């Protein structure tokens, strides 16, 4: 736990790196307005020390002059820091939600199931926002007091000697008690977090068990058992509040303590030592802060680790890498059009003791056509998904060509393979985008001419701004029959070698997808025919009929 | 509102206390300018010790005095407020048990979870946080607006105010204007974040996760070019509210020098002057962040106010007779479409009743109506010659025994799970005895430290022969007449279906207890007494299954197929 | 909209010796960013549907 949290935080400052040069600056302006500020009241005593003597109108004039400078630049190098530390919140915030989304895409499949949409979204808006804002706010307040209390301190220093050991003295005396009243209340709100837990878990199996009560009838019993949780825990918050309202007591009488003991002696300072009449007011005015900025800097420090602790739930993204085989790329010199499958077991990441698919055995694909016979949930889309290598087979092995598919390269599996499914995948992007979905390059010609012959041409010609008409997400603009027409489009867009077809022909045109698969089209390779269309049935040559994960 | 002040009030009086206790304290809080400026004033004129020591002693005095009586009003207000806080959960927590199945049934778990804890402690959390302060500024402010006129100064002091709080949101609006652009080109970000990683498989089929990543750093870059003017942004409203203060600042020392030119008002009395303003607009400035916090608060109490507002015969003579005369169940959502409709029941004491039929053909309404948790639409249910509604909830609850098709068990121990639902404390050889004759005695004592063991959430120490088993327990140590089980053993195994079947059957309390349930195993129903063939509510036919095979009906064919 | 800077630099310009202290100061921050938390995620769809669909 707590070499886990340091560990982490040592990880979290390395991330901020290369936007050292403007926290650099930060510091020189946060230094620079402290060091203004704490001018202030210096010429400000001496305008009282000089008034009172006498009128002096050169000096009266200039400590004023030079007094009310030094708060307007005071005033503006405080909000240069401030555009500053505010813009490097924008840095570690835009550059994490990149690491994160890039890292993301990299995981496998089987950990987006497990996954929640509603989670995944509040940890890369809040939580990411959260660690963004640690740093600079732990830098800000830390610093800025730091400067302030040695500034403070010195300041002091060069006023007297004398009164400065007895007001620092005090100080391990208020130090002592934040340590106390710190440890106290961090375990007092984790006894609360536990106490609200088991409250809550009444109301849980309450809640999953309302038959269960409503049957028997005891709810005053269960009622009596909330309020029961409910008082110890009332008991919790008592003691936090007594405790820090005694602190606040003790902390008001310590403050006029010192105070009072300090001024005391500093009317002796000029009777006595003749040491200065605004410097009175000045050092008063100095120790006033000098207590109330310790206590921020004993807070920061063990306050600084409850933070981390959000971090860690972001980092859980980044921690891990373990699926996928070794990133190595065969590459196509020729297209050799054979899909093969020795002896396969396709079982679901997700669950391993479910029985998917078990012993396909068969391959030799390549002339004619492959058609994939099953009923409902048979597994159908498994072994499409399992041929065009989106998750590894539990047993047997996926060859290609007398190759391994893991070693194939992902672009040009990608590249060769291809799944028409009966859901068009919709996105924001523009109907060029859309055709284009995944292409380095994309031809306007070959485009027009993919739409054209996968007959959506009418479609985008009617279509605002034609090819560059921007589609509705989710499906918005575009219908069920142009989604379909646009799968058929982006298949003879990317003309690849394999090219299977899952319930795809059911819901879009018959006579369309033929001419795509027939002559030198067709030579590219075969192709899975899953679907309910008896008449591809029986027209395609190879015949696979599958039966509760087993070849017929 | 009325409700939600008039339901708030802790005692009329422990408030009220509490109110004397903050004005007294608060004078002696806003003590020290006087005594400041009195400093002042003697180290310029005066050198007299004993007039200096008693204002000091005073001073000493009422601000040591002063936090005593914040730290007791403190304490009293928190302990008034706590009482508070413990009432209203405890009223709210059994409003959701006060309201009926219908809501409980169509509606999730997640909003009667969320609902119920999180809104109700974030309310009176953000309440107890707020009108705490509320009222503590407004004495302040009452008070030290009252001492500021012991008539000049105050007409001063009230100008300047509003000049003080004119610029910061003037600019400070211009300012918002270009953080809601950032917010949705943020939430554009995500929405595309989520928008492409929501359906992974289309990318991972292609190789378009790299193309991605740049369409993402574009969309980033473009927040970034426009971050750059909000930034700056924030600075320059940080200089327009700070320069505001040095404005004020030395506004005071124009004005000021003027009168101490002239000589009308003192030093010391100049310095209360600028202590008491400076105190007054600080403490205003914070005064005016609730105001918005209470209209936000307030939504959510209204709602809560909403969801808030929406002849017991004893046990004596178990006399065992149910008559379903002419009955008609139907559910809350639809009146007219009824589960159960033309219900012509009528058991007795000492006979096995069975209701064989469809997958929702009133099984479930008829247990439900039996129990009495769902009202009948029409007709009548009476129960030994009376009706459901008449008895009293724990005697209908000691008479009326029901394992439901779901077998849920609590976290507490076995012998609590056994023993739940009784206002006498259940005896250890009854225990032992319920768990004996229901078959779980094995389960009981084979798992750690007997009755004693806790059971895990959501059934995950107990299996489901256990679960029923302890569920048959726990409705068998009531000894209850009438048993009603929907869907209990579905999955159960050899030596538990056994093991119930005699508890039914074969067993000498089967006499004087009624058994009604809808039987997974056919074996229980071809060996009971009484028999009823449902059909989407209505009863087809009611009788023995020799006679039914005989005659050849409903439960021939369900015998058969 | 980064708020919680704001809020920092308010308490550390008028330090005083209040009631409130920096120890509620970073009680807000976490208020506000759990508020946060909450209303990101139930912007969007649903919670309890996951990434993929399909089992």
């Amino acid at each position: 736990d707590q070499v886990n949290n340091k560990v982490l935080m040592w990880r979290l400052l390395k991330l901020s790196r290369p936007d050292l040069p403007l926290l650099v600056a930060a510091f020189f302006f946060l230094v620079l307005a402290v060091l203004g500020e704490t001018l202030i009241p210096h010429y400000s005593g001496r305008v009282i020390d000089i008034l009172g003597g006498d009128f002096d109108p050169h000096a009266f004039a200039s400590a004023i002059f030079f007094m009310c400078l030094f708060s307007f630049g005071s005033s503006l190098s405080a909000g240069c820091r401030g555009g500053c530390f505010t813009y490097t919140m924008s840095r570690i915030n835009l550059r994490i939600r990149e690491q994160l989304f890039s890292s993301l895409l990299r995981q496998d499949l089987g950990f987006f199931q497990e996954t929640k949409t509603g989670e995944l979204n509040s940890r890369l808006s809040s939580d990411t926002t959260l660690m963004s804002n640690w740093l600079p706010l732990n830098a800000n307040v830390l610093l800025r007091s730091l400067v302030k209390v040695v500034g403070l301190y010195g300041f002091m220093l060069s006023i007297s000697p004398r009164l400065t050991l007895l007001s620092l003295l005090h100080m391990p005396f208020t130090i002592a008690a934040e340590k106390v009243y710190n440890t106290r209340h961090q375990e007092v709100l984790r006894e609360i977090q536990d106490a609200v837990a088991r409250a809550g878990q009444v109301v849980r199996e309450a809640v999953g068990g309302l038959q269960t009560v409503r049957s028997f009838g005891a709810e005053e019993h269960e009622v009596c058992r909330y309020k029961e949780a409910l008082e110890q825990c009332r008991q919790l918050y008592w003691r936090r509040d007594l405790e820090r309202a005694l602190y606040l007591l003790v902390r008001r009488v310590l403050h006029l303590g010192v105070q009072m003991l300090m001024l005391s002696c500093g009317l002796q300072q000029m009777q006595d030592g003749e040491l200065t009449q605004g410097s009175l007011l000045s050092f008063m005015i100095y120790q006033e802060s000098v207590g109330s900025y310790v206590q921020t800097l004993v807070y920061i420090y063990g306050d600084m680790l409850s933070n981390v602790g959000a971090a860690e739930k972001v980092f859980s993204y980044m921690d891990r890498q373990p699926n996928l085989p070794s990133p190595g790329t065969l590459a196509p010199t020729t297209l050799q059009g054979v899909v093969k499958f020795q002896d396969v077991s396709f079982a679901y990441p997700n669950r391993p003791d479910r029985p998917v698919l078990k012993g396909l055995t068969f391959t030799l694909r390549p002339g004619e056509v492959t058609a994939l016979v099953g009923p409902n949930g048979s597994g159908k889309s498994t072994v499409a998904a399992l041929l065009q290598n989106l998750y590894q087979p539990t047993g047997g092995q996926v060859l290609l060509d007398e190759k391994p598919i893991s070693q194939y390269e992902h672009c040009y599996l990608h590249s060769q393979v291809v799944s028409v499914g009966q859901e068009p995948v919709l996105f924001s992007g523009s109907v060029r985008n859309n055709i284009a979905y995944g292409l380095q390059s994309c031809e306007d010609d070959k485009v027009m001419a993919a739409a054209q012959a996968a007959h959506a041409d009418d479609f985008i010609q009617e279509m605002e701004h034609g090819i560059y008409t921007d589609v509705g997400e989710k499906g918005s603009q575009l219908a069920a029959g142009q989604k379909q027409r646009l799968a058929i489009a982006r298949a003879l867009v990317r003309d690849p070698r394999v090219l299977i077809l899952d319930e795809a022909t059911s819901a879009l045109d018959v006579q369309c997808e033929q001419a795509l698969q027939d002559w030198n089209s067709r030579g590219d390779r075969t192709v899975l025919v899953i679907a309910h269309r008896l008449q591809t049935v029986q027209r395609a040559h190879q015949i696979l009929v599958l039966q509760e994960g087993k070849l017929q | 509102v009325r409700r939600l002040l008039g339901c708030l009030g802790s005692e009329t009086r422990r408030l009220s206390l509490f109110l004397v206790l903050v004005v007294l304290s608060s004078l002696g809080e806003m003590a020290i300018p006087f005594f400041t400026g009195r400093l002042t004033d003697w180290i310029l004129q005066d050198g007299s010790a004993d007039t200096f020591t008693r204002n000091l002693t005073l001073m000493s005095i009422l601000t040591i005095a002063s936090a005593v009586l914040e730290f007791v009003g403190d304490g009293i207000y928190n302990n008034t407020m706590g009482h508070v806080h413990s009432h209203l959960q405890g009223e709210v927590f059994g409003a959701v048990l006060r309201q009926e199945t219908e809501f409980f049934q169509q509606n999730q778990t997640g909003n009667i979870m969320s609902r119920v804890t999180e809104d109700t402690s974030t309310l009176s959390d953000s309440l107890s946080e707020n009108l705490s302060l509320f009222l503590w500024y407004l004495v302040r402010g009452l008070c030290l607006l009252g001492i500021m006129l012991w008539v000049s100064l105050t007409m001063v002091t009230l100008i300047t105010l509003p000049l003080l709080f004119l610029l910061p949101k003037k600019v400070g609006k211009w300012y918002q204007l270009l953080e809601v652009q950032v917010r949705e080109s943020l939430a554009k970000s995500s929405q595309v974040a989520i928008e492409a990683l929501s359906a992974m498989p289309t990318v991972r089929s292609f190789a378009n996760e790299e193309g991605e990543a740049q369409k993402f750093r574009e969309k980033l870059q473009e927040i970034k070019t426009l971050n750059q003017k909000e930034a700056v942004a924030y600075a320059v409203n940080s200089w327009t509210t700070s320069i505001s203060g040095m404005l004020l600042k030395v506004g005071i020392l124009y004005i000021g020098g003027q009168l101490v030119t002239s000589g009308a008002v003192s030093s010391g009395n100049l310095v209360t002057f600028v202590l008491y303003q400076m105190q007054f607009t600080q403490a205003v400035e914070v005064l005016l962040s609730i105001y918005p916090r209470v209209q936000k608060a307030v939504g959510s109490s209204e709602k809560i106010f909403e969801y808030l507002d929406r002849g017991l015969l004893t046990p004596l003579h178990l006399e065992g007779l149910v008559q379903f005369q002419d009955v008609s169940f139907a559910y809350p959502n639809r009146p007219d479409v009824l589960v159960l409709q033309g219900l012509t029941f009528t058991l007795r004491p000492g006979e096995v009743t069975a209701l064989v039929g469809p997958n929702g053909s009133g099984k479930s309404t008829v247990a439900a109506l039996l129990q009495n948790l769902y009202q009948p639409t029409g007709g009548q249910l009476l129960l030994d010659g009376k009706p459901l509604p008449q008895y009293e909830h724990r005697y209908l609850h000691r008479q009326v025994a029901a394992v439901g098709q779901e077998p849920q068990v609590f976290g507490r121990s076995l012998q609590e799970n056994i023993a739940y639902g009784l206002t006498q404390k259940p005896t250890m050889e009854e225990i032992t005895a319920a768990a004996v004759k229901s078959g779980a005695h094995s389960f009981i004592s084979g798992l750690p430290q007997g009755y004693d063991t806790e059971v895990d959430e959501a059934g995950s120490q107990l299996s489901g022969g256990q679960r029923q088993a302890v569920a048959l327990a726990r409705a068998l140590i009531r000894k209850p007449c009438v048993l009603i089980l929907d869907d209990a053993t579905s999955a159960l195994d050899a030596n538990s279906q056994l093991q119930v079947e005699q508890l039914l059957y074969e067993s000498p309390e089967r006499y004087s207890r009624s058994v009604l349930l809808i039987t997974q195993h056919l074996s229980l129903v071809e060996q009971a007494d009484h028999i009823l063939f449902l059909e989407g509510g209505a009863i087809r036919e009611g009788g023995t299954h020799q006679q039914l095979m005989e005659k050849k009906g409903c439960y021939w064919a369900m015998v058969q197929a | 909209m980064s708020w919680a800077l704001e809020m920092a630099d308010t308490f550390l310009d008028n330090m005083r010796v209040g009631p409130r202290t920096y120890a509620d100061v970073r009680d807000e921050i976490n208020k506000r960013g759990r508020e946060d938390r909450e209303a990101a995620r139930t912007a969007v769809h649903d919670p309890e549907r996951p990434l993929l669909r399909s089992p």
